């Protein structure tokens, strides 16, 4: 595992909202240690047995917290991430979709300089199989095993993990890094972490059109990785200049093309699966 | 969200960018009256959401009101690479001495906004990005401090722009203030022009807005419907779906942008040709699928519909129930092929028995099926 | 530059601060018409550039249009600690549950703008800070990032304000955007009010603008003349002079703010009582001194004029020449005492023979001379 | 001396302006080494034999520069100071009066973080007697001698220096730190420099109402100064809440009172002159 495990103590921002409350319940059932909640205006209340505070600072004054997961609505979400970083929370998981790009350009810069790691926005979160769930993913598709996952998408990720789990390979930590164009944590940021986790024997990179995180990740793998990596690219047939759902899934002329991503994987000796099943097949092969 | 040149110009002017006076015209008669008011040479410019309007013949100079009438007449209703011109901008013609390029976009590798500046204006800036990537000078802007006059002046000298240095730098400063001010994802002045009188002017302008920030720009949120590349984009938004019109005849519905792209990739690989992208969001209950069908079927080009959903927790009949509702309301007149992973896949199958809605266990299989339609 | 409450409110409203609807009245008739249009209880508030309008009786409630008329009548033209009320704001009265204090000023020790927030609103903040400084909470704002909602919320909790937390924070955020937006040197909402309905409203507002930034707020630069504490401030600005009206009868002209303060201190120490501060700027040529005399003499209270200049490079005859011109145009009707250090001071003395304009080598001497003299036209 | 001497090579920003032209000539007469000038729009021109460039960076590409003096008009002056600091110029003297406070709140922060020392704005500059003049002060009143001066005013400073010079005491480096509320260099910033300059045997602090730089300077002197310091406060009889010419010369309720400044000097064993002559008298006394 990386980043989080059963001991990770979790704060939920936006806990009183319909999304926050729904997923807080799910996380509680999974075994995640939700110790506190934050919603400005609702301090002093309680949600599913979890005490609620007006501010993150009050929350951490009564509870030790190692991570915060944010369900606050898009217009306020960047501000909520800033608040968590300024309260000293080391790991911040930003779920919310629809945050203005420039809000994130500003916030990512500030949060990183403060020493917090931001995952998101527009992401399903992070799960360490059979240890802790900090996000909105269905726990049942993540059997504990040997493969680490990093993905720019959600449901597609769950399908891969279900396949990996059915094949007896299993998963370690899965991180949904988000569908936005400006995000807190890229493939290349997480790769060194997986590289040094002995429980992770292989890493699957689920990417898609847009930007060049995949190419930069491939270059890093080529030079630094001491274990097999398998890639996958969504949107290989996509048109140019059109957002494909995800704010970040867009080809801008020369930048973010699927071809560039396939080419960079090959040059790095990273095999590219064409289908979910091929992901399982390529990982089996690389692991003997 | 795309804006027209005249809308981009209004925004730029509001932030202090000099702009030729201009007015939109819906008829040759309006174009003429406008030419008469200006009482000088004008340009008639097609207002459509593509570039290369000039090469395509959508930008014509007119020396007299009667010429303005005739040039509007020849442009209104013309086709420019797929789009129909429904309006034109009638602007005072500027006398051009120099054409420069100034543009702002997000650089995703640096997680910062980047100013791109070049002597080679009036031409495809991507063309120069190959012929000579060296002809494009870049400045990555500080997300908190912004872009200051001294930085703008240095960029002007770096790029070797001739003309009044202070006025050039001011345009660049205002360009960025406008970018941040309306949450643009793209703002370019091409060509940024030095007139024969030494004046600095934005002869053309392009702005694309960040859709995520429309909620804080009401005056611009209004334009959403009219600026849409396709009317179904708006409907789909109502339900929180993301729709994209593609050229093809297989309708696509999926839950998750990544999964939908994968679905498009599968279809394309096996000879198919998708009519659209439609992401219905994370969840896939009956109402959601019903609405998604509703939206997709309003597209004449759609021969049939491939629904590809991975529910996991969400039960599979939820999908079937929504498709059934649609069918027994006489909405569903085309064949529907599904791959629905999740709980109780069998009871979902014994819901679609006899009805023109067929399930498969694998996505590639379903994909192939829809190819023969 | 001072703004009136109604002007401060217009600015705050423009930036999203909730404000009671109101309109300015110049006559009891206009006050009544306004009361009628609102059709509810209103407040009649003197618009003058001081605080304590309430204790001084310039803020009166009025339940009916006829009372609005009467109260406008009682307030228009009243004197509030020196100032004459020439207009009133007629505003809808708010039902008050809570009175809080929110204010922004420059903290010169940190070189940053500081938000000051306190439960104890509706009261002279200066009192508070002196009495119990602990009731005032402070946040120093990042000059590039600004003041963000999360920082505003923390400040609300820190200060123990009761009321909708998000709406309180939003007012604070808007208050700062307004501050930066008009280059305020001061912006306070006192009292920031929670209504009995739970609403948040700026019941009063104060804004002082940075004069150095008027050039980029044309809108507000316009108000310069009317908002001036004294009409001579404007004239003096025309020449690039800084003028301040003081209560006293000795007119003061100097070259350099520091030197002019010193001059005021000298005069005061030796029994005198200065009528004004006037800094004519770095240089002191004939035209400059002439204009300075022109401006200072338009003040009825002036019995005589003490000119204290240190030219160094600049000739002393330059000063004399300017004073002579003024005298020889029948502008200079009062006695003028000078201390003019520089070059050719003797040549300058010779020039002032037979003129009611006397030089001295030392400033303290000149200072004493003017204090003892009965002034008045000669 | 401190900061500057005859070897200091000077750039003039705003050289083509009325003020820039006038004081460039004066500085040249004094012996100051003006090597280059900057005015956007006038690059390629020449002023009093000094080549003019469009930007500071072009200027320093052709000339070595140790200090820049800025005569640019108030609306553009902060930006000019930023340009100089970003060009790596170590000492920046900002003369211009009337710069918006908030321009300086921003600029001072950025310039300091870059490693440049900013003097000003709204200041007469800096002079090292008989070595170099970087400012608008009359050179004739600064005979070379034993006393260092730091002042918030201009003409008043010249009078003190003239008096110190006629008394045979003389001056080392005089620094006009400016009449603004937000400035680049305070008394306490320069005191350590004077403290360690053996040619400076005494320091005169000419202050006035407003803020608390004087009190902070006094506290530092008490604890660290190894030579005599004499104070002076303009505006002792000033009213409250009124700007006395200088944007920074204003008493804001409890802050910036003359009483507070006299009290703090007293507690630090810093004698306060009531008149120009008393400045000379107190310095004579302290110097045995
Ligand atoms: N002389 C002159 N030429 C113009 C004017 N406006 C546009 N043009 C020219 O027409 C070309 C096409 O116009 P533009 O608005 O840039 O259309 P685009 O093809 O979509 O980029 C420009 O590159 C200009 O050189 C004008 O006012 N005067
Ligand atoms: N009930 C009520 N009281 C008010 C209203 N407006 C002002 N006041 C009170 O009047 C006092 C002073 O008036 P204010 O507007 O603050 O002017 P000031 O005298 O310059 O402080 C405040 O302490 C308020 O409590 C109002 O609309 N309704
Ligand atoms: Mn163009
Ligand atoms: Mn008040």
């Amino acid at each position: 595992m990386i980043l989080v495990n059963k001991e990770t103590r979790v704060l939920v921002q936006g806990i009183t909202g319909r999304e926050g409350q729904f997923h807080t319940k799910q996380m509680l059932s999974y075994g995640t240690k939700i110790v506190a909640g934050v919603t400005p205006g609702k301090g002093g209340m309680e949600v599913l047995g979890v005490p609620v505070y007006d501010t993150v600072k009050e929350a951490v004054a009564h509870h030790e917290v190692d991570a915060s997961i944010i369900f606050v609505p898009a217009p306020a979400a960047a501000d909520a991430a800033l608040e968590a970083a300024h309260a000293g929370i080391p790991l911040i998981v930003l779920i919310t979709e629809g945050i203005p790009t420039l809000d994130m350009v500003r916030a990512v810069e500030e949060i990183k300089a403060l020493g917090s790691r931001l995952i998101g926005g527009n992401c399903p979160g992070i799960i360490s199989a059979e240890e802790t769930k900090i996000g909105i993913m269905p726990g049942h598709v993540f059997k504990r095993g040997r493969v680490g996952i990093i993905s720019r998408s959600g449901t597609l990720t769950y399908e891969a993990a279900a396949a990996l789990s059915q094949a007896g390979l299993g998963t370690t930590t899965t991180v949904g890094i988000g569908g936005d164009p400006v995000i807190g944590t890229t493939f290349k940021d997480l790769l060194p972490l997986f590289n040094e986790d002995p429980e992770t024997e292989a890493v699957v990179l689920i990417g898609e059109i847009g930007g060049s995180d995949e190419e930069e990740a491939a270059a890093w793998v080529k030079d630094h990785m001491k274990k097999p990596v398998v890639g996958f690219i969504g949107g290989r047939s996509a048109p140019k200049g059109k957002r494909m759902g995800h704010a970040g899934a867009i080809i801008m002329g020369n930048v973010g093309t699927p071809e560039s991503k396939l080419r960079a994987f090959a040059e790095a000796g990273i095999p590219v699966a064409d289908t979910i099943d091929e992901i399982v097949e390529l990982v089996k092969k690389a692991l003997g | 969200m795309n804006l027209h040149e005249y809308q981009a110009k209004e925004i730029l002017a509001r932030y202090g960018v000099p702009v030729p006076p201009g007015k939109v015209a819906y008829t040759p008669e309006e174009a003429k009256r406008i030419a008469e008011e200006f009482g000088k040479r004008v340009v008639i410019k097609a207002q459509v959401h593509v570039g290369g309007r000039g090469k395509a013949g959508g930008v014509k100079l007119a020396d007299t009101p009667q010429e303005a009438y005739e040039k509007a007449q020849a442009i209104l209703g013309m086709n420019i690479k797929g789009l129909t011109v429904k309006k034109v901008l009638v602007a005072e013609a500027v006398d051009i001495a120099k054409e420069y390029y100034a543009g702002l976009i997000l650089d995703r590798a640096k997680k910062r906004v980047v100013l791109m500046l070049s002597k080679e204006g009036g031409v495809d800036i991507e063309e120069v990005a190959a012929e000579r990537p060296e002809a494009i000078h870049k400045f990555w802007i500080d997300p908190h401090k912004g872009f200051r006059p001294f930085e703008a002046r240095e960029m002007v000298k770096r790029a070797g722009l001739e003309g009044n240095l202070n006025k050039l730098a001011q345009v660049l400063v205002a360009l960025y203030r406008a970018y941040e001010g309306v949450d643009a994802s793209i703002a370019e002045i091409n060509p940024l022009v030095v007139t024969t009188d030494g004046g600095i002017v934005a002869a053309d302008a392009k702005i694309v807005l960040d859709d995520n920030a429309l909620f804080r720009h009401p005056d611009l949120a209004e334009l959403r419907e009219v600026e849409a590349e396709h009317p179904l984009e708006v409907e789909a938004s109502n339900y929180g779906f993301a729709y994209v019109k593609l050229d093809g005849n297989i309708g696509i519905i999926g839950n998750g942008a990544g999964l939908v792209m994968y679905t498009l990739d599968l279809v394309n690989r096996v000879g198919g040709k998708p009519a659209n992208f439609l992401d219905i969001g994370g969840g896939a209950k009956a109402d959601v699928v019903y609405n998604a069908l509703k939206v997709v079927l309003k597209d004449p080009d759609v021969k049939g519909v491939f629904i590809n959903i991975f529910g996991g927790i969400t039960r599979a009949d939820e999908v079937a129930k929504g498709v059934i509702r649609a069918l027994e309301e006489g909405l569903l007149t085309k064949p529907v092929v599904m791959r629905v992973a999740g709980t109780a896949e069998e009871e979902a199958k014994k819901l679609l028995e006899g009805k023109p809605v067929y399930m498969y266990p694998t996505s590639i299989e379903a994909a192939k099926v829809t190819v023969a339609m």
